[PDB]
């Protein structure tokens, strides 16, 4: 029940306002300004202020605040999902999310502003959708909003159909200091982009552990997925039922289903660092990266960052494969490797000086956070079944997809 | 040709299954 | 600098011109803008607003402006004053407990120094009951052979027929123009 | 500037209201107090162009609180406007009669909404879901004397289920205040 949606910048001027209620005036938001300044200087900040009576939740965007005021209590996570939403939506219409579009983007900006919610509540978010009502270069609204199907316009036609998909793999790890793993997530996420002629009802099969039971086949590599969050064009009562995924692909990239579950299985890259810090004299880098993936897979990208000394200065680089580049922007060792074969083993050694005068205050230990980056290679074993292209007209769909594996919160705490 | 990994075709269904 | 083009558009004719149609509530103001723009009798409510609609007839363009008579209303007939050209008085001569208002309302609006240009233009509108007075009686009573320096003219126009109208809009455009 | 920006609002070229609109909306999102032209954007209002329209309304919106009194030139606009066969245009009326916060205006505002109530378009009937809220916010008692609780209630049991949710959602509102 946000009262109004507006545009902040970083020196606190409103670059674009809308109010949805008029319960709240509009010279509230000169005070939102001082009060994150205030909380930010005590460790008192948060996405969702208070001023008096009036709350401004809002969360921070590229180059701006997206602040909505309320004084009810309303929703907070409805006002986020709204946020969101609009967020995601300039996204679509704006290549970028800066200053350059606010002050230039305004006539479509007021327009899409008051379309997409009305008295505070949502009513129009899809961007495939929205951008056929609403555009900056106006008719009847298509019936897909006023329809059931409101992610799927109908008409459209293709001279192939081809669908592409991505299941991008997310290894997050989560290593002590002590050397054990303590968070080791996997966060699956199929994402498609769809090209299809007509309103199609994708009916996807995987090798899922639930579907494998089921049927009897529980005996045969079924990924364990603990977590399963469909898109919205995916029918929860199929899924509940029987595991039926059956549900009708939008137009363009969209994630239909984001996979999260964990993981027991030994780490694809381990990495053996030691610190020989000398006291305000030197420090070196015994760093060993050892690829407990498999030989079969070569990880593209390979950059695991390695939090040198801020006041580091006069650095050298003894590794094995790959280039080494310290950042002093980012106050790390890079340890930029292009192509690692799995089970390879690269050994650096680092060694930089020190200042002889003691810094002032403490400094952290930033974990180390590697960036590999294995195409081709599904750690959780889940593989793609089947995908049902059914049309009322008929049509010989060819699928595609492709496995992706990545490093996502994989970190590695330091000593 | 693409980076992480060549995109492959699916299948339409569970044919083991009926 | 040439004005040729001027003439060519000349040749088939440039001229549009404007209009106003101001009077009481209730005075067949709304029915006759709408046969002059459709042609058809239209069942419209109490014109809270205004009315902005434009004719085109005799290669000029009849932009008429109405305007309701509510006493709300009656004080924001000054706004368009601003780049006007024209001006129609529609009589209510069927109430005669509002042909005093009527009068005193022409009067103030008659006495304003930026309206000098505008011409009269008297239409006696609701020509179809036995009580209407004729074109003499109805500019004796509002004395409009007092109005120094305006060029005033009485046209009976029934809203339910639509006759008299073509009179009284030949005659505003002899008024407007004075070509051949 | 302000002399030379009414003496282009008020022409007779559509190509100069179009900029002198564009004008007006981005001085207010300048920080410009546009508040004493709220008269002279009102006769650029019933325009054909779709474009120029919403930024009237827009303008109408938020210069409603300001100036009350000359927002009295817009209810008959209003009324007629909420009967064009364009869904967008209807939907965008009604969106604005809501937002306008005068307490002269709303009383008049009642036909408009129970004619848009039944109305076969499911944009129009989700417009109005909000609407129907929005002047209950303002006045409690005068939904109630209209009597839109009645059909409120009825939206529920309607079909398009956007519209429904749209009815849920200013019926819980309603009730909320209750
Ligand atoms: N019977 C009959 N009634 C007429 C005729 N002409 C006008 N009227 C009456 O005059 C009233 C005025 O109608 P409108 O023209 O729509 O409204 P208006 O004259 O602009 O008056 P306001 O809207 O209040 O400013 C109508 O309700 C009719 O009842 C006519 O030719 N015959
Ligand atoms: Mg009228």
């Amino acid at each position: 029940s946000a009262s109004a949606v507006y545009v902040l910048d970083l020196k606190g001027k409103v670059l674009i306002c809308r109010n949805y209620r008029g319960d709240v005036d509009m010279s509230e938001v000169e005070h939102f300004m001082p009060i994150l300044m205030e909380k930010e200087e005590e460790g008192m900040l948060s996405p969702i202020l208070a001023h008096g009576g009036v709350r401004f939740m809002w969360i921070k965007h590229n180059n701006l605040y997206l602040v909505a005021t309320s004084k009810k209590n309303a929703c907070v996570s409805l006002v986020f999902s709204f946020l969101y939403k609009v967020v995601q939506v300039f996204s679509e219409y704006f290549k970028e999310l800066e200053e350059e579009s606010i002050r230039d983007n305004f006539v479509i900006i007021y327009e899409l502003l008051d379309e997409l919610m009305d008295f505070g509540y949502p009513q129009t978010t899809d961007s495939k959708i929205l951008q056929e009502y609403i555009t900056q270069e106006a008719p009847r609204p298509p019936a897909t909003v006023t329809n059931a199907v409101s992610w799927r316009s109908e008409g459209i036609k293709y001279r192939k159909n081809e669908v592409f998909l991505d299941v991008i793999e997310a290894v997050n790890l989560l290593v002590s200091a002590n050397g054990n793993v303590l968070r080791s997530e996997i966060v699956g996420s199929i994402k498609m982009r769809v090209f299809l002629s007509g309103m199609p009802e994708l009916r996807l099969g995987l090798n899922d552990k639930v579907l494998f039971d089921n049927t009897g086949r529980g005996k045969s590599k079924s990924v364990e997925l603990e977590d399963v969050k469909f898109h919205q064009c995916v029918r929860l009562s199929r899924f509940e039922n029987d595991r039926t995924i059956s549900f009708i692909p939008p137009d363009g990239e969209f994630e239909l289903m984001s996979y999260r579950l964990n993981t027991h299985v030994k780490p694809l890259i381990w990495i053996e660092s030691v610190i020989e810090k000398h006291s305000h004299s030197r420090i070196e880098y015994m760093v060993k990266a050892k690829s407990q993936f498999k030989r079969r897979s070569t990880a593209n990208n390979v950059e695991i960052h390695i939090p040198v000394p801020n006041d580091a200065d006069s650095p050298k680089f003894k590794t094995t494969v790959g280039s080494v580049k310290w950042v002093p922007e980012n106050s790390e060792i890079v340890w930029s490797v292009k192509s690692f074969p799995g089970g390879k083993e690269y050994l650096m050694r680092a060694h930089f000086g020190l200042p002889s005068v003691e810094a002032e205050d403490k400094e952290g230990k930033p974990p180390i956070s590697v960036k590999f980056e294995i195409p081709y290679f599904t750690t959780s074993g889940i593989q793609v079944r089947y995908l049902k292209i059914i049309e009322k007209s008929g049509y010989q769909a060819l699928p595609w997809v492709r496995y992706i594996t990545q490093n996502g919160d994989y970190q590695l705490r330091t000593q | 040709d693409r980076k992480g990994g060549s995109y492959s075709q699916a299948a339409g269904s569970d044919s083991a299954q009926s | 600098g040439n004005i040729f083009a001027n003439l060519f558009k000349g040749l088939f004719g440039k001229k549009e011109m404007r209009i106003l149609m101001v009077g009481l509530d209730a005075a067949g103001k709304t029915t006759i803008l709408y046969k002059l723009k459709l042609g058809e009798i239209v069942t419209t409510i109490p014109t809270i607003g205004f009315n902005v609609e434009t004719v085109e007839y005799k290669n000029i363009s009849f932009t008429v402006w109405d305007v309701g008579g509510q006493d709300k209303i009656r004080p924001l007939w000054r706004h368009y004053f601003q780049n006007t050209q024209g001006l129609i008085f529609v009589v209510d001569s069927n109430d005669r407990e509002r042909v005093n208002e009527a009068r005193e309302e022409l009067m103030r609006m008659l006495a304003e120094d930026e309206l000098r240009d505008a011409v009269l233009l008297v239409f006696a509108n609701k020509q179809d009951l036995p009580n209407a007075m004729n074109a003499a009686e109805i500019t004796d009573k509002l004395g409009l052979h007092s109005l120094r320096h305006r060029n005033w003219y009485i046209q009976a126009t029934c809203a339910t027929s639509g006759d008299g109208l073509y009179e009284g809009l030949d005659w505003l455009s002899n008024q407007l123009r004075n070509q051949k | 500037e302000i002399f030379e920006l009414k003496a282009e609002l008020n022409s007779d070229k559509k190509e100069k209201k179009k900029e002198a609109v564009k004008k007006v909306i981005a001085s207010m999102t300048v920080g410009k107090d546009v508040s004493a032209l709220f008269p002279d954007v009102v006769n650029c209002m019933q325009t054909d162009n779709l474009e120029l329209k919403k930024l009237v309304y827009l303008y109408l919106m938020n210069y409603a609180k300001s100036q009350p009194d000359m927002a009295i030139m817009a209810v008959n606009t209003f009324v007629k406007d909420c009967e064009d066969p364009n869904p967008l245009i209807r939907a965008l009326a009604v969106r604005t009669m809501g937002c306008i916060r005068v307490d002269k205006i709303t009383e008049y505002l009642c036909e408009p909404l129970r004619k848009c109530l039944k109305d076969e378009d499911p944009y129009v009937r989700k417009t109005a879901a909000v609407c129907v809220a929005k002047l209950h916010d303002i006045n409690a008692q005068l939904v109630e004397d209209q009597g839109f609780l009645d059909t409120l209630k009825d939206l529920i049991s309607d079909s398009n289920p956007m519209v429904v949710a749209n009815a849920v959602a200013a019926l819980s509102e309603i009730a909320e205040s209750h």
